[PDB]
């Protein structure tokens, strides 16, 4: 139901997240091997407040970490009950259309050249529709074919 | 059980191992349960004690303890006067009926009669005004008001090429634009998330409840 | 005392068949909807 | 329900899904396939089978079972015939002597 | 004038039937009389001017789960601190630190407790989290259910309450292509015409020519808007085969008008004809006729619609409310960076 | 590692529940976090 670009847009938000955590508490600039330490550190944290995992070491000592883990953790919240309402409401689609009327249909009543209401040919359906009066103006129609 | 925690240990022994898995199963049952019983007892649009349409069955039928009143003397005794269709029913809502428009209204809202038997044309103003009754869909039985005048009145000529001007320009548009509010309540199970604080605050009164009993928890543990 | 009535009042052959008439303004039917009840709770402490 | 008869014995002997053994009776009808219309004789089963069969044994009688062909409309001299008359063709279906 | 009105002038028709509104000008050249049935001008697509639907996460709080949560965390972090966390004489630093703690656990209880943080010591603490906890997951239940309960509901496009908007005056409004059109040589491009001279003169240029190629053209996606009568949107609306578009609101419709008949000299009948058409209401007549003759395919209660997600916006607004906490979290780091 | 893992798994299945403790292989906590993610579907198509 919905496009790329939104996760795409989640995980955005995870490198915003993610690059804040860094921007946040002064540390030294990297680039000179293959793996960082609070770079992995704040990836671990976006996915273990995101994703709801669990590892006991510390908590984030500073407040903005801990608004940020707020609001993020509700965020997450927010999409997971929202994803999960949307699976709920792919389950309770039910189709109520393309159903029919009761004792009398009204396309019965109507000619239509695409959609025809064949029948068997030579039995006690034609008697019928030859004995009565009220329907005689559909015997022309669904007579032939 | 209840999905809390410390962060100490965990249990070593195979048999505490399998019975939390089956406890922490049977509480993601009895949550899940509880959610779906939640969402079920929301989905309740009771479906339930609703109309017919263009005709309904009860009308036909002769009923003493549902009397469909309706206004005495006015045009509705014409439209069944005129009528030959529902003839064996006008003998039993003959009787039995208010000639006032404001005895009527108030009393299908003043718990007094059972049903009524009146034009939208009032209905929809009496609703959009009072914020107390709704209307349906379908207009079964529709009939048009006009204005009559005399036959020997040569100005029934101009005064309806007032009328067709006025429907013409536009001022019939501001006239029930000014006239008709819309309010709200479209239909019965529209809007269900329009309380929410009143359900969570029945809870939030046992939340504080058992502060209270906490109190005297504490009170034990000082004791 | 009456030359002209500003009165939506309906139209039928009993009534203009001794008098002229003049196209109506707005076409509406009749209801037979009262209103609608819906059952809630305005508490709500569940174990219900 | 008409079942061909198989090798060049009667009926096939089978039973029901639940316990019952099913009984068939002999009735001669023509083929689809073949374009004429041969005396072919199947076995006919089914629920007017068994009502036949228990009308048969509620009353002391005999009977014969024949399966009807085409012609099932009672009759609409419909096309333009030659300047003739007609009459009671299929119509109540029932004296084909 | 010319047309088949001409007929009446040239004493060559009595009395002529068909899609005749009354208006000024029928009633100008000849004469008229009282129709049978009442139509209108209106617009074959529904009346939202291609609005997107509003966000559905923030409706059910409305200002109160917040707000709320907020007293109830004051409440419940006062009283939680001032029972077992207040034991010994301390100064103002010492309480703190337990709040500080203590709205972070909170907060980690609530979203499911995303993160375990620590636990204390005291047994009364650890009774007053486990209820913390049940009133965490009956709001999550609740929570769920009322949001899934609510997108169940009607979400989708809701009609406004505006007939002239923009497009009936300056057509370089809207920056995306909108075609709108209608049948030339009739009564509504004389009606727009006289009332409307910017819809008409943006108007000509998108003509018509019969009703299957306005319905070929608004079901690939040529027209985007649709104006004609309002029985033949009816009847065209009705006659759907996939049931998809639908006209404005559910019959409320704008100029009340009806196909009436026409006449050459009143001196027959006239009066008494009239009556005639009182007879029908009198047999019942337009109630079977009307479900017989003017019944549609589409006739369903048309007044819910659901399909897929188009929020390609809720979460977009969801995610402006973390910018705004993102800058609030920002100017107050500029506040702990000045002291 | 068998023993302790599955029920960890076990853990991040039924949500959290117990955390237990945690490995020390970065790839290792990206399994973890696929794990809860399959947890978290699992548990959505459940309730729903
Ligand atoms: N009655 C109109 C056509 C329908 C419409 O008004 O769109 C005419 O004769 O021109």
């Amino acid at each position: 139901p919905f496009q790329s670009t939104l996760w795409l847009l989640v995980g955005l938000s995870v490198h915003v997240v993610a690059v804040m955590l860094y921007l946040l508490d002064r540390f030294s600039p990297f680039g000179r091997f293959e793996d960082a330490l609070t770079l992995s550190s704040a990836m671990w944290f976006s996915w273990r407040v995101l994703l709801n995992s669990g590892l006991g070491e510390g908590a984030p000592r500073s407040f903005s970490a801990r608004i940020l883990g707020m609001v993020w953790a509700g965020f997450a919240m927010i999409i997971v009950a929202s994803y999960t309402a949307n699976l709920a409401a792919f389950l309770v689609l039910r189709r109520p259309e393309e159903r029919i009327t009761g004792i009398n249909d009204p396309r019965l009543r109507n000619p239509s050249d695409k959609f025809i209401y064949a029948t068997v040919k030579q039995s006690s359906v034609d008697i019928y529709f030859r004995r009565q009066v009220e329907l005689s103006t559909m015997y022309r129609h669904m007579e032939k074919h | 059980l209840l999905n809390s925690g410390l962060g100490e240990g965990a249990p070593r022994s195979f048999s505490a191992r399998i019975l939390g898995m089956v406890w922490a199963g049977f509480a993601m049952i009895i949550v899940a349960s509880y959610t779906a019983n939640l969402a079920a007892f929301l989905v309740l649009r009771r479906p339930e004690e609703r109309i017919t349409g263009i005709n309904d069955p009860r009308l036909r039928n002769p009923s003493d303890k549902f009397i469909y009143a309706t206004v005495k003397q006015s045009s509705v005794d014409i439209y069944f006067r005129r009528q030959v269709e529902l003839s064996t029913m006008y003998r039993h809502m003959e009787k039995h009926n208010y000639e006032s428009a404001a005895e009527a209204i108030q009393a299908v809202r003043d718990n007094k009669l059972h049903a009524f038997i009146w034009d939208s044309a009032v209905l929809e103003f009496e609703a959009s005004q009072k914020c107390d009754l709704v209307t349906t869909g379908e207009l079964f039985f529709r009939s048009g008001f006009g204005i009559g005048m005399r036959k020997d009145s040569p100005w029934k000529q101009e005064v309806s090429l007032n009328i067709l001007k006025s429907h013409e320009n536009g001022f019939m548009e501001e006239l029930d634009k000014t006239w008709v509010r819309y309010q709200e309540c479209d239909s019965r199970s529209n809007a269900p998330a329009t309380l929410t604080f009143e359900n969570m605050a029945g809870v939030f009164m046992l939340v504080a409840g058992g502060i209270v009993a906490g109190i005297f928890l504490i009170f034990i543990e000082i004791a | 005392q009456a030359d002209m009535i500003v009165a939506p009042l309906t139209i039928n052959n009993e009534r203009a068949q001794y008098i002229e008439f003049s196209k109506p303004f707005k076409y509406q039917g009749l209801t037979i909807l009262v209103k609608k009840e819906i059952p809630r709770s305005t508490l709500d402490s569940f174990m219900q | 329900y008409v079942r061909p008869t198989t090798s060049d014995g009667t009926c096939r002997e089978e039973y029901t899904i639940n316990g019952d053994p099913i009984k068939k009776v002999i009735c001669n009808g023509p083929d689809e396939t073949i374009p004429g219309r041969p005396t072919v004789p199947q076995c006919c089963y089914g629920f007017c089978v068994d009502l036949l069969i228990k009308l048969a044994r509620e009353m002391d009688f005999t009977y014969e079972v024949h399966l009807v062909a085409d012609g099932k409309f009672g009759t609409q001299e419909r096309v333009n015939n030659s300047n003739a008359a007609a009459w009671n063709g299929m119509m109540g279906e029932l004296l084909s002597g | 004038w010319n047309g088949m009105i001409g007929e009446v002038v040239t004493k060559r028709a009595y009395m002529a039937v068909g899609s005749l509104t009354i208006n000024e000008e029928r009633s100008e050249v000849v004469d008229f009389s009282v129709p049978f049935i009442e139509t209108g001008i209106s617009v074959m697509v529904s009346r939202s001017n291609g609005t997107v639907s509003p966000s559905a996460f923030l409706e059910p709080f409305s200002a109160d789960v917040w707000v709320m949560m907020f007293v109830m965390l004051l409440i419940v972090s006062a009283v939680a601190v001032f029972v077992f966390e207040y034991f010994s004489p301390v100064g103002y630093n010492g309480p703190s630190f337990t709040i500080g703690k203590a709205i972070w656990l909170l907060w980690g209880l609530v979203f499911n407790n995303s993160l375990p943080v620590q636990n204390p010591k005291g047994t009364t603490s650890k009774i007053m989290v486990s209820v913390w906890a049940f009133f965490a997951v009956i709001f999550l239940a609740s929570y769920t259910a009322n949001l899934a309960a609510f997108m169940i509901q009607r979400r989708y496009v809701d009609q406004v309450s505006g007939l002239s908007d923009k497009k009936f005056q300056r057509p370089n409004d809207f920056s995306p292509a909108f075609r709108f059109g209608t049948v030339p040589n009739g009564s509504t491009e004389r009606n727009i015409r006289n009332n409307y001279l910017e819809m008409h003169s943006y108007m000509v240029k998108f003509n018509q020519r019969s009703v299957q190629d306005a319905l070929l053209s608004l079901k690939s996606g040529k027209l985007d808007a649709f104006i004609y009568d309002a029985a033949v949107l009816n009847y065209m609306a009705g006659r759907d085969e996939g049931c998809k578009l639908v006209t404005i609101g559910s019959g409320k419709v704008f100029a009340t008008t009806g196909y009436g008949i026409a006449i050459q000299k009143d001196s027959g009948w006239k009066r008494q004809v009239d009556l005639a058409i009182l007879q029908l209401f009198g047999d019942g007549e337009m109630e079977e006729l009307e479900a017989l003759w003017l019944t549609g395919i589409c006739h369903n209660e048309k007044n819910e619609v659901m399909s897929s997600q188009l929020d390609i916006d809720n979460m977009a607004g969801v995610f402006y409310m973390l910018a705004a906490a993102m800058a609030l979290s920002l100017i107050t780091f500029i506040m702990e960076h000045l002291f």
